[PDB]
């Protein structure tokens, strides 16, 4: 699923057969730098696109004035009682309006979901 | 026969008495308050 470039000319590697010994390898296409393939998949694509959007969370927007915030859910490692909550905030984003919380305390950023 | 009779239009016929303007605010109130509870429902993912 990732992108590997080459070790000598830092080009993209491509992965081809190897017709005798039976396995899959990455070469480059402007040199001869070979590398064995450990992944063993080489295209996948998620139809349905489902993402934990709580990867996407900076945890920087707890300094934003303009979100809300509520007492009621307390954070999780420091039990800091005031916390920031918005919806999803991105186009392409299905159907749902569900919450996603971040503590606005100093030094923590820990983001739940709810 | 209308120079007689006569017609207008004024403040009097615009305002109401206090018990429709408080049945009034009182239907608002409600109203705000169940937009408050189908948010409520929308947001902890108990909408169908
Ligand atoms: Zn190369
Ligand atoms: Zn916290």
């Amino acid at each position: 699923v990732g992108i590997r470039f080459c070790q000598e000319c830092n080009n993209m590697l491509y992965p081809k057969e190897d017709k005798e010994n039976r396995i899959l390898l990455y070469a480059c296409r402007n040199c001869d730098y070979q590398q064995e393939a450990d992944n063993s998949c080489i295209y996948v694509n998620k139809i349905t696109h489902e993402v934990d959007e709580l990867t996407q969370i900076i945890a920087d927007v707890s300094q934003d004035p303009t979100l809300p915030r509520t007492e009621d859910h307390p954070c999780q490692k420091c039990g800091h009682k005031e916390a920031v909550f918005f919806q999803s905030h991105s186009a392409r984003a299905e159907d749902a309006m569900r919450l996603y919380y971040v503590c606005t305390a100093p030094h923590c950023g820990h983001r739940w979901t709810e | 026969w209308l120079l007689i009779e006569g017609h207008t239009i004024g403040i009097g016929d615009s305002i109401a008495d206090s018990k429709t303007y408080q049945d009034i605010q009182n239907t608002i109130k409600k109203a705000k308050q169940d937009v408050i509870e189908v948010i409520e429902k929308a947001h902890n993912n108990e909408l169908e």
